[PDB]
């Protein structure tokens, strides 16, 4: 009978904790990184405007589908420690020569010279590429920063707790993840906010700036090396869940064999549906209900009086939901937690649209609780985004993860690999894609309601179906491993 | 620190059109949505048109079908084409940018406006 302190074991406190302070140290860098690169990216010494879309929209999918390809074949040819290590130590490295050398040294490294004589070369049109070769070093900072907050994040620190973690005590702490995650950018925004403010007070003759940006990058350096520190003390001095012998299967090595067992697996299809339809939801009503906002509040002391409250429910639905996720994952299990968000962003986006397409009809039922249509629509919208942006780290992560652990390694990791770098970029990109042919069919977004309305209801109605199959599936998946693991143990 | 200047503010006649253009800088211009608000004199500071990082442009009702809000991002510089214009349009417009993020202090940032006078002359 080993010690329990806190009601749990020693042991899996001993996983726990380092797992915490893992993901802790990346969200902290994966938030300094995220300002830094769009406060970078635009006060740079020559640097056009249409650089950061050019990298949103042409160089961001492609890169995360070259990483997919690439992470591929290394899990192939690495173990899993070689794996991770090769993955976040260019990261770290990345980001301190940055913050040490590139940045000190850009009026070197940058070809100033080459990316004018090469912009008389080719017309005006191509004003995008040749931008982001005159601060290539700041777009590839850019890049890297992005792809932190789609890999360390989300491939790397997330496949190493399905990894290490088992369904029940993923049930268990994953929600206490992400209560430590919002901590992490609590805190992260209040170093960001530190830095920005060093820069203006220190005195004259010094580039605060670049001091700024020093300290910024040591912290991040830091605080990786705090990642590879925990990596390495979790993977030496914690006993980890070897597996079930079914682990044993031919590597397949083939990037156009994996795809297509993974283009296959009816749990990658479901799975990527679940994050798909996330990102395609959450960007189309917040785009709606942000213009709905615009109508409703003119003038811009109330706008920012309403945004200021809208915060404050914000963070308190922030910590309710961490509870009431822990609570969740305890009682019901990963069916009920993995429903819960597609019916009320179902629910929420119905009364939305609703309040929005008939204000006429709706304006007697809410005049009853004294408010104008728009103000109703409003309200809703709001408390939808709220629900939908606060179960990020409480209900919705949680289950995705969760969702990996019954997997073998191999379709684990690759799916996690897949999903987590490329169906999420593509979320976003055909959510944008969606609005933009409503657009052009319609000319407005405002004159594509009922139709957004109508694919928003597709959308979600598919989430929910893909929500049930996975349950399903994972259900199986779990029984199945633990009957054959008791089998071949007995 | 961010900066907001607006330009193309004048005197107009009844029924004509007028460009305003707000030029920013010291943040993403094409990564936050940017507003267009006016005030007159006597009255209080109210909306006129917004572009999202998308470039979807929501207007308001009072404005909607003759003015036109677009973002040029090759010359970072937000736009307010102003067609079929009606002497109560005469306000000191203002470009406006929220919630810049963690590195700015003010969540609110405007321009000094520009003054858009439109005569009811025959």
């Amino acid at each position: 009978a080993s010690p329990k302190i806190f009601g749990v074991e020693v042991a899996t406190l001993k996983k726990i904790i380092p797992l915490g302070l893992m993901f802790f140290c990346i969200l902290f860098n994966y938030t300094i990184l995220r300002d830094t690169k769009d406060v970078l990216v635009v006060t740079a010494k020559g640097s056009s405007a249409e650089i950061i879309p050019f990298l949103k929209t042409w160089v961001n999918l492609p890169m995360a589908i070259g990483f997919m390809l690439l992470y591929t074949k290394l899990s192939n040819v690495l173990s899993k420690k070689a794996l991770f290590y090769t993955v976040i130590v260019p990261f770290i490295i990345y980001f301190g020569a940055f913050g040490f050398v590139m940045y000190p040294l850009s009026n070197y490294i940058h070809p100033e010279a080459l990316a004018d004589k090469l912009l008389t070369t080719l017309g005006p049109r191509f004003m995008g590429p040749i931008a982001i070769l005159r601060i290539w070093s700041f777009c590839l900072f850019y890049v890297m920063a992005e792809l932190w907050g789609s890999v360390v994040v989300s491939v790397l620190f997330w496949g190493f707790a399905n990894q290490i973690t088992t369904v029940d005590e993923a049930k268990k702490f994953y929600p206490l993840f992400g209560l430590g995650a919002n901590v992490a950018l609590i805190f992260s925004g209040r170093t960001v906010k530190y830095f920005s403010n060093l820069r203006k007070n220190l005195g004259p003759g010094v580039d605060g700036w670049a001091v700024s940006l020093k300290a910024m990058m040591s912290i991040v350096v830091g605080m990786g090396l705090a990642i590879c520190l925990l990596y390495w003390w979790v993977n030496r001095y914690v006993p980890l869940p070897t597996r079930s012998k079914n682990k044993k299967e031919k590597p397949k090595m083939g990037t156009m064999e994996s795809l297509k067992f993974l283009v296959s697996s009816p749990y990658i299809r479901d799975l990527a549906t679940l994050v798909v339809a996330y990102g395609i939801s959450i960007n189309l009503v917040e785009v709606t209900w942000k213009s709905k906002l615009k109508a409703q509040f003119p003038s811009p002391n109330e706008y920012s009086a309403f945004m200021g409250d809208f915060s404050t429910c914000t963070g308190v639905a922030t910590f309710t939901m961490m509870l009431l996720s822990q609570y969740v994952f305890n009682k019901y299990g990963w069916g009920v937690a993995a429903k819960i968000t597609p019916t009320v962003l179902l629910l929420t986006g119905v009364a939305f649209f609703s309040l929005i397409l008939f204000g006429g009809p709706f304006a007697p039922l809410v005049a009853k609780l004294g408010m104008t249509p728009l103000l109703a629509a409003v309200y809703v919208g709001a408390l939808q985004n709220i629900f939908s942006k606060s179960a990020k780290y409480s209900l919705f992560d949680p289950c995705k993860e969760m969702a990996y652990i019954p997997l073998d390694e191999d379709t684990k990791v690759k799916g996690k690999a897949a999903i987590d770098v490329v169906c999420n970029p593509l979320g976003k990109s055909g959510g944008a894609l969606i609005q933009q042919f409503m657009i052009l069919s319609f000319g407005s977004l405002a004159n594509s309601t009922p139709y957004l309305g109508m694919i928003l209801l597709v959308i979600v109605t598919a989430w929910l179906a893909a929500a049930k199959s996975l349950e399903g599936q994972f259900n199986s998946l779990r029984s199945e491993e633990e009957l054959e693991k008791e089998m071949e143990r007995a | 620190e961010v900066q907001l200047v607006e330009s193309g503010g004048g005197l107009v006649q009844a029924g004509g059109s007028l460009r305003l253009s707000c030029a920013a800088s010291g943040f993403p211009v094409t990564e936050h949505e940017m507003y267009w608000y006016r005030q007159a004199p006597g009255k209080e500071r109210e909306w006129v048109a917004a572009i999202d990082s998308y470039g979807y442009t929501e207007y308001a009702d009072s404005v909607k079908g003759r003015f036109t809000i677009s973002r040029d991002n090759s010359k970072n510089t937000v736009y307010l084409q102003m067609n079929s214009l009606k002497p109560e349009d005469t306000a000191v417009y203002y470009c406006n940018v929220k919630d810049l993020g963690a590195w700015y202090n003010d969540y609110d940032y405007w321009g000094q406006g520009t003054q858009v006078t439109v005569s009811s002359l025959e």
